[PDB]
């Protein structure tokens, strides 16, 4: 499974970056791969997160990628501040 | 020194 | 079609939002409104899921809480890139 560890690196990186995320160039730069490659990997991890058993989604806003909670689980997150 | 990175708490917000 | 899939996703979301402080068994079980035994089993499955090679976050336990953290094998990459640290 030749890109599994790569996809894992991307997940790890986005998770640590927080809500400010990371651009394609930063990701491609850390992984030392082309932007086209990084993109393929980012998109595949995005597809994986869209499965129902995942509680986080990967999104693109303002030319950066970031992980965030899925908003369908919001009523449980309210129940956390309380 | 095995490094594990955590991330800060999310937007506590209103919710 | 898996009855605890949404339960598992909620646990992931909670821990994600919980951040470096994490959450205890009790806190997690109270939010889901299940028993602690039920919650434990869900947490355990999620922990198993995270152990897969393609996953870069893992579910660890320390200081009485569960929390999400990166895998140590990935540190060289994460160092090229505040954040919160656990060694």
């Amino acid at each position: 499974g030749a890109l599994k560890p790569a996809k894992a690196i991307v997940e790890a990186l986005l998770f640590a970056a927080g809500d400010e995320g990371l651009s394609l160039s930063q990701i491609a730069a850390v992984l030392e791969v082309s932007e086209l490659e990084a993109k393929a990997v980012i998109e595949e991890l995005q597809q994986d997160c869209r499965r129902e058993e995942r509680g986080i989604q990967l999104v693109e806003l303002g030319g950066v990628f970031l992980l965030a909670t899925k908003k369908e689980h919001a009523p449980y997150l309210k129940k956390l501040v309380e | 020194r095995a490094l594990l990175f955590t991330k800060p708490p999310s937007d506590l917000s209103a919710y």
